[PDB]
């Protein structure tokens, strides 16, 4: 069940650079060697992304809010982050959604929890990398939606070697759907955790008709607690280096480009600049002397 | 002179649709024991089955049968992707409030429909079944609420409202109201107030793998030659080849610079085939003269 | 320069609707009753004219 | 005008049932010429509200 | 005077219904159901184009 979980200090919010990041496939269907034009919820370029470290002890899970969508990255070498909560006011007066991930598999609840001050995960046995213990939550009464996905093995194994793993994904909640793109990457940081500069398509995984309103969400983290952590559920752990970066979508229009093969490799966003503004009315990724 | 076109015509037709068996559980929708609340409906799924119009048409008498982007008799020829149903109950007044775009009180604190939506709603009367001697008090409804509801969306939380100012913070008094009311079904109030039953349908058409679709029987496929064919009820002529494209798993169709459907994954064998016309021309004809000769 | 463009332009206006449903004349005339397509295929027409 | 501002937030009011019209937009609705019934009934006869 | 007069022409132009039931955007849209507001919008495009 709950703990209070002290020890941990206050530090203003770190900010960094969102290097044309965030793009996914608008459609379902097969396209190549066209410049195509869509109009929908994206990440601006260039925008300011909050960032937040588990690395005193520094645990930054706080709420925040939920405006329209939001893109939510995480690097990360131990599987450290796990999941999610949503919801209005997360009290067990008003529904809310779960989605957790076990050691075995995903599991996703549209249920009047009651979250109480602190959700986290815990054991990560000595020598056995074994979780045993779940302390989200304390009662789910009324609920209309459940789901648990295929079986599969998490090794549960932890790191301290270069970060390899960037994870993105893409949230948004529109006419009752809850949309979800998803992307992965092995990535070589050697780096301050300054999110890498490139160009990457997410691709859509799961939509799920749970019909609630969402205004607010949160992280949910699991905990290294062993012999090197003396102390109890409250001070007995150890942190693990783990970052993510939380941005918001708007409405946007922006030009797209497929090559032979059909991937997107390059876009436009047309509120950027004036030049910007230039291409996305030709058409055209190059542009000739004149006025 | 130029006079016409040439065109090769078709030889034959095919069919391809994917090899489903069990029928939709249709049974469990439209002969529930009884319905929920229209504050608190309910929502199912229906997908990979073999849907069917017939047995609708075989029970009780269902009246008001309208659908929005689909002529309800077209409907066993079509081939469908997430089907859900949404069921609950009214009172016979209000079922004209059932549309895209609307006002009133079921529209804007119960139940609101996308103002693009497609699909069919159904409703019929019901007082052998939902209405008592000493009236039916089991069937609720909000009547109170800060702002209207967006599409497909539903509150089943219960607290006071309070209409002015100063909450009265649960004590219930007046200034303060319960949001929540009760239907009064008895079996004398007449036409204008008896329950009503109601039941919506939704899907969409022709952009994604489909599950649900009716029945209909495939035909062998054949390459090479000028067809008629029909992938999901995906109609065209032309000639069929095997592709070098590369889909990915959430893609069926492929579109050209005109938007025509150019590539298509046969949903029996999941491999990619190219779609052509088969054939074009101009004619032309000289001659010297019908003065002169007639050759 | 100036025939390519023209051209082109003259292609890539088919994948509009005018107003109407879809812009397939196959599509419409599936999933839709005569005397309502017929609607939708006057807007096509004039508009391709 | 038909001002209820210091009608829908009297205390004294036990039966207001309005049953085409919501007590909100009484005021942003309008109606034709007005003809107000005032008159009384006993408890037994409530019936008739 | 040809310049003048064709610019005066166009302007004007702007204030026909060419058989909608208004020539005010907002006007049609609301006093309407989408679903046939639409066609009276892509009237007055159309006549506009
Ligand atoms: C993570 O959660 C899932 C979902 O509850 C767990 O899987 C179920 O666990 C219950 C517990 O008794 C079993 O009754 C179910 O049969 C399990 N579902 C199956 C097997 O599909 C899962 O066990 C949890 N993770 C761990 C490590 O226990
Ligand atoms: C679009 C954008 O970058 N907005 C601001 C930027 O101007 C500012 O410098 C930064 C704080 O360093 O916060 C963000
Ligand atoms: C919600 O739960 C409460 C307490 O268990 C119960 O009284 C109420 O009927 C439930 N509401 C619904 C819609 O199930
Ligand atoms: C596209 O596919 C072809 C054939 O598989 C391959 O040779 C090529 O490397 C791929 N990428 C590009 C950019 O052509
Ligand atoms: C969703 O919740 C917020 C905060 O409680 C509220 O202001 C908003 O009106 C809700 N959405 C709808 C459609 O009422």
């Amino acid at each position: 069940q709950c703990v209070n979980l002290t020890t941990r200090t206050q530090l203003p919010p770190a900010y960094t650079n969102s290097f044309t990041r965030g793009v996914y496939y608008p459609d379902k269907v097969f396209r190549s060697s066209v410049l195509h034009s869509t109009q929908d919820l994206f990440l601006p370029f260039f925008s300011n992304v909050t960032w937040f470290h588990v690395i005193t002890k520094r645990f930054d899970n706080p709420v925040l809010p939920f405006n329209d969508g939001v893109y939510f990255a995480s690097i990360e070498k131990s599987n450290i982050i796990r999941g999610w909560i949503f919801g209005t006011t997360l009290d067990s007066k008003t529904q809310s959604l779960l989605i957790v991930n076990n050691a075995t598999n995903v599991v996703i609840k549209v249920c009047e929890f009651q979250f109480c001050n602190d959700p986290f995960l815990d054991h990560k046995n000595n020598k056995s990398w074994m979780e045993s213990e779940f302390r989200v939550y304390s009662s789910a009464n009324n609920c209309t939606f459940e789901y648990v996905s295929q079986p599969f093995l998490m090794d549960l194994e932890g790191k301290q070697g270069n970060f390899k793993n960037l994870r993105e994904f893409v949230f948004k909640n529109i006419d009752g759907y809850f949309k979800i793109y998803s992307k992965h990457t092995p990535i070589i940081v050697r780096e301050p955790e300054d999110l890498p500069q490139g160009f990457s398509a997410l691709e859509p995984l799961v939509d799920l008709p749970i019909g609630i309103n969402i205004t607010r969400f949160q992280t949910l983290l699991a905990l290294h607690r062993s012999y090197l952590t003396p102390g109890d559920s409250s001070s007995g752990w150890t942190a693990g280096a783990a970052a993510y970066y939380v941005g918001y979508l708007q409405p946007r229009t922006f030009l797209l480009k497929y090559n032979e093969n059909g991937t997107i490799t390059d876009a436009v966003d047309c509120a950027l600049d004036p030049l910007s503004e230039t291409k996305c009315t030709l058409k055209s990724f190059t542009v000739e002397k004149g006025i | 002179y130029q006079t016409s076109n040439f065109r090769v015509q078709p030889t034959e037709s095919i069919v391809r649709f994917p090899n489903i068996t069990n029928l939709c559980p249709f049974d469990e929708v439209f002969n529930a024991t009884r319905f929920a609340s229209v504050y608190a409906w309910n929502r199912k799924r229906i997908s990979n089955c073999v849907a069917d119009y017939s047995v609708l048409y075989n029970l009780a008498p269902f009246f008001t049968f309208k659908c929005y982007g689909v002529s309800p008799t077209k409907l066993n020829d079509l081939c469908f992707t997430n089907v859900y149903a949404d069921s609950f109950v009214i009172r016979g007044d209000e079922v004209r409030q059932i549309a895209p775009g609307q006002t009133g009180n079921i529209a804007d604190y119960n139940y609101k429909l996308p103002d693009d939506f497609t699909g069919c709603v159904i409703a019929w009367n019901s007082n052998k079944l939902d209405s008592k001697v000493s009236g039916n008090y089991n069937y609720l409804y909000r009547l109170f609420r800060k702002s209207n509801l967006k599409p497909f969306e539903r509150d089943i939380s219960t607290e006071i409202y309070q209409a002015g100012n100063k909450p009265c913070n649960g004590v219930a008094g007046f200034n303060c109201y319960f949001p929540l009311r009760s239907y009064g079904f008895r079996p004398t109030y007449g036409v204008g107030h008896q329950p009503y039953r109601v039941v919506v349908l939704s899907f969409e058409l022709l952009h994604a793998p489909a599950t649900v679709c009716g029945p209909k029987k495939s035909t062998n496929l054949v390459k090479n030659k000028c067809v008629n064919f029909n992938f999901n009820g995906l109609k065209g002529t032309g000639v069929l080849t095997e592709s070098n494209k590369k889909f990915l798993p959430f893609q069926q169709f492929g579109r050209d610079i005109a938007d025509t459907t150019d590539a298509v994954r046969d949903p029996q064998t999941l491999e990619i085939l190219d779609i052509t016309p088969c054939s074009f021309g101009g004619v032309s004809v000289i001659t010297p003269g019908t003065n002169t000769s007639n050759q | 320069n100036h025939n390519a463009q023209a051209l082109n332009t003259l292609v890539k206006q088919l994948s509009s609707k005018f107003g109407a449903i879809s812009s397939v004349l196959n599509d419409i005339f599936s999933r839709l009753d005569p005397p309502e397509a017929e609607v939708q295929i006057d807007r096509l027409i004039t508009g391709r004219l």
